[PDB]
RNA sequence: CGCGGCACAUCCACCUUGUGGUGGGUGUGGGUAGGGGAGCGUCCCUCAUUCAGCGAAGCCACCGGGUGACCGGUGGUGGA
RNA sequence: AUGCCGUGGUGUAAAGCGUGGCAGUGAGACGGCGGGGGAUAAGCUCCGUACGUCGAAAGGGAAACAGCCCAGAUCGCCGGC
RNA sequence: GGGUGGUGAUGGCGUGCCUUUUGAAGAAUGAGCCUGCGAGUCAGGGACAUGUCGCAAGGUUAACCCGUGUGGGGUA
């Protein structure tokens, strides 16, 4: 699960603003 | 035509940098731009530019006592299970010019012009070089200010 | 006049079994990508005369 | 009216080999092969001339601020100092000039330095 | 598994509704709201329909209001 | 003495003498053109003041309109089809400066 | 005076045949026809 | 009393709204600038696309 | 944004004021399926014209040219 | 609250509408917001959304990274913001 | 010193082509290479719509006949 996880969360970055695909 | 610099523009002086109580990333950064040139105006990427630069007292880097027993080094042989830790803390008893060094290299372009670049370094732990040859002029830590 | 696939002398059975040989699917020697096979859209006699009315 | 198509279809590939003259391997030496490495060759010259004025601006700002702390300015202030003296001289020139002529860098970081506010960081 | 499929039947939609809102000009014959029951009475100048619908007798402005509580539409010429 | 130069949206160092490449002028050859200046350095004066500056003006020459290299445009996507083919020459003028 | 060669069709009476399937630069691989199903290969009657 | 309005954002990814708001206005690329009266219906489009521009009472 | 080149649409003013050209504005010019428009190259025929054993075609090299398909020049080879 | 219908002003070239010729498409994806199904699981599934992007969108940012953020590439520039 | 032409130390950027896909550099398909060949064509007084030309309240012939022809007749 790590892997989702870690995908889910760089969302997290100001770049992205919360949001990324998938 | 924005100047290119030639073979034979490139002229090299010597710093010695004390590392007597510089904390190690600022002594890398500073080794690491002086060495690649970026301080000079005739710096080029895909040139030599940048001088010789000489650590003493490597051995006296300021590390906190934190990171001396807790940052690690790793080394992975290529062979299973090959991966050996290390710890900042022991190579600066055992090798501490290869702790000033790695912080160096690691701030240095990842690319062939690099690995000609760190021929230009050196780094001894202890308060003598033997490059006196040359006039290797002191070279302390500035920031401009702002 | 040109000969298309079907006028192209022989050219009958499936050159070889659909699946298994490894090659395209051919179907017939005369088929128009082989070379002696027929000839697609090609000229076939025509009859070019029009007709323009008497007073043009 | 049976047309051969070798010679109007040669001139596209003499011409695409041409352009691959130097090319190493089969992108050199095969029509099929050569074409779309020119495909990519045209896509990343195009991209190349529009990042170069990009890539020259850098190699300009990294010189001009070497030349900067070497008259103890940054980069920074120093355009604001240019900005503000009314110094419209570009980069590509005030980077030039730092090689060519570091005495007249030196004047012109006189003016920047000039021109700046006195207290750099309180608010205007 | 179950064929919980007991409830998956529906009618059509009926496109109920005010057709024609207040103060909007409409035609004789013109029909103002298609509704099921008395949802709004035929006021002065609408007629009501077999099915409730509520249509303009006369052409003229669109106009809702209330009647001793019940709501009403009607037609000023 | 050389000054920086302003013509077709940008600048470029000259001194007297120098033949500089610059954007298409609408001036035919032989004549003389007067461009505006961002920067005049006499040796060790520069003097870097917009008033200043206004009134002195470097004096070209156009030695004859020249085009500029071939480039070839092909602009290509990955998997639809898409080609675009053109080609351009940049018009531009040769000047001999003569003046600071 | 007026010859052969001094002959030419009215303007616009003689249009271009549009030569499908022929490149990129035009009606290209799938000739317009864009499709995967049965137009990509055969006709829908009308009647259908 | 006369309105200045200045596109700095772009209206990729804007909503209908705010797309024929700027278009209403005469706006049409970043930087682009109108003058405009100050009354209800432009202080209304302005509204809708507030975060897209910067107004100020220029003359 | 600046400077220069191109294109499309549309508008305004001169020229046989619509076959339309010229100048200047204004806007526009990412693009798959797809639509519309305009062209390049090959071959054959006709008409006119012009080259060709003092060397055509084809091919090769080099130098040039056009917004693209592509084009031209020069030389070599060659032989209609 | 929005949204919707009408209406009067204002603004906005490439709005709209009718009628013909020629289409393609009718496998969508993810993200935001509102919901169903699911275990208020799924990079799940099914709807809504003058919502977006991808699809069919290059460039910049997000290490890399269709669908996120910025921004829509006519060409050229060794100019600037 | 300058410019051609060849090469290219070194720095940056940079995920083949096609098909087909929501999405492929894809570890989905096809292609070893080159040369040659290989896919919206033709017929019909067909049908619809258009561009253009002739004649115009008319227009036009079909078979056929006569002509060395592409021309002239030919009203069904
Ligand atoms: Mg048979
Ligand atoms: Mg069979
Ligand atoms: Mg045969
Ligand atoms: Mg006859
Ligand atoms: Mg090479
Ligand atoms: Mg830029
Ligand atoms: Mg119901
Ligand atoms: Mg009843
Ligand atoms: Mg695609
Ligand atoms: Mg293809
Ligand atoms: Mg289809
Ligand atoms: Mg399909
Ligand atoms: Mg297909
Ligand atoms: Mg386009
Ligand atoms: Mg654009
Ligand atoms: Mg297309
Ligand atoms: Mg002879
Ligand atoms: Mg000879
Ligand atoms: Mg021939
Ligand atoms: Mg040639
Ligand atoms: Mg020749
Ligand atoms: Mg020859
Ligand atoms: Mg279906
Ligand atoms: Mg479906
Ligand atoms: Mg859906
Ligand atoms: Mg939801
Ligand atoms: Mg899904
Ligand atoms: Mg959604
Ligand atoms: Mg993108
Ligand atoms: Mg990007
Ligand atoms: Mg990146
Ligand atoms: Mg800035
Ligand atoms: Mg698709
Ligand atoms: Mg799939
Ligand atoms: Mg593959
Ligand atoms: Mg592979
Ligand atoms: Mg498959
Ligand atoms: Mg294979």
């Amino acid at each position: 699960a790590k892997r989702g996880r870690k995908k889910r969360d760089r969302k997290y970055s100001k770049a992205n603003h919360g949001k990324r695909p998938n | 035509p924005t100047y290119a610099p030639k073979a034979g523009d490139t002229t090299r002086s010597w710093y010695v940098i004390d590392a007597t109580d510089v904390v190690l990333g600022r002594l890398a950064v500073a080794a690491a731009n002086l060495l690649r040139g970026k301080h000079k105006p005739t710096f080029a990427p895909n040139v030599d530019g940048g001088d010789f630069v000489i650590v003493i007292n490597a051995d006296k880097v300021a590390i906190s006592g934190d990171k001396l027993q807790h940052k690690m080094v790793y080394r992975h042989s290529g062979y299973p299970g090959g991966l050996h830790k290390r710890t900042i803390g022991e190579l600066m008893q055992r090798h501490p010019d290869r702790v000033v060094e790695k912080a160096i290299l690691g701030m240095l372009p990842k690319n062939r012009l690099s690995r000609q670049i760190q021929r230009k370094l050196r780094v001894y732990a202890g308060p003598e070089h033997p490059h006196s040859a040359q006039q290797p002029v002191p070279y302390e830590l500035k920031q401009v200010a702002q | 006049s040109t000969k298309t696939r079907g006028e192209v002398s022989g050219g009958g059975r499936k050159p070889y079994r659909q699946k298994g040989t490894g090659r395209a699917r051919q179907g017939s020697t005369r088929a128009p990508q082989f070379t002696g096979g027929g000839v697609v859209h090609g000229p076939k006699p025509r009859d070019y005369s029009q007709r323009t009315p008497k007073k043009m | 009216a049976r047309v051969k198509r070798a010679v109007n279809a040669h001139k596209k590939r003499r011409s695409i080999l041409k352009a691959s003259r130097g090319y190493r391997g089969q992108r050199s030496r095969l029509y099929r092969k050569a074409k779309e490495q020119q495909l990519h060759s045209l896509n990343y010259a195009y991209r190349d001339r529009r990042a170069r004025k990009g890539e020259f601006r850098k190699l300009w700002i990294a010189r001009i601020n070497a030349a900067a702390r070497l008259n103890d300015i940054t980069y920074n202030r120093l355009i604001q100092g240019l900005k503000a003296a009314g110094v419209e001289v570009d980069r590509k020139n005030l980077a030039d000039i730092a090689i060519s002529d570091p005495a007249a860098f030196t004047a012109l970081v006189d003016v920047a330095r000039a021109a700046l506010p006195e207290d750099v960081n309180a608010p205007s | 598994g179950a064929s919980s499929s007991r409830n998956g039947r529906d009618s059509a939609a009926q496109r109920l509704g005010v057709k024609r809102y207040g103060g909007q000009v409409v035609k004789a014959g013109e029909i103002l709201v298609r509704q099921r029951g008395t949802k709004f009475h035929p006021g002065v100048n609408v007629g009501r329909g077999g099915d409730d619908t509520l249509f303009a007798k006369t052409a003229g402005a669109v106009e809702f209001g209330i009647k001793r509580g019940r709501k009403t539409v009607s037609i000023v010429g | 003495t050389y000054a920086i130069v302003k013509t077709g949206g940008k600048q470029y160092k000259v001194a007297v003498g120098d033949v500089v490449k610059v954007e298409k002028l609408e001036s035919e050859q032989g004549e003389k053109v007067s461009l505006p200046v961002a920067l005049v350095v006499d040796g060790a004066t520069v003097t870097t003041d917009a008033k200043a500056l206004a009134k002195v003006a470097v004096t070209g020459e156009v030695l004859g309109h020249t085009k500029g290299p071939k480039i070839r445009i092909h602009k290509f996507k990955n998997k639809t089809g898409y080609h675009k083919r053109q080609g351009h020459r940049q018009q531009l003028t040769v000047l001999k400066v003569t003046g600071i | 005076t007026l010859k052969l060669h001094d002959l030419r069709p009215a303007r616009g009476s003689k249009t271009a045949r549009t030569r499908v399937g022929r490149g990129d630069g035009s009606k290209g691989k799938t000739a317009g026809r864009g499709t995967k199903g049965t137009r990509a290969r055969k006709q829908v009657p009308v009647t259908f | 009393s006369q309105l200045k309005i200045t596109q700095v954002r772009s209206t990729i990814g804007a909503r209908w709204k705010q797309r024929e708001s700027l278009r209403t206005l005469g706006l049409r690329r970043i930087r682009h600038s109108v003058i405009r009266e100050d009354n209800a219906a432009t202080r209304g489009l302005i509204a809708v696309v507030r975060h897209l521009v910067e107004v100020e009472p220029a003359q």
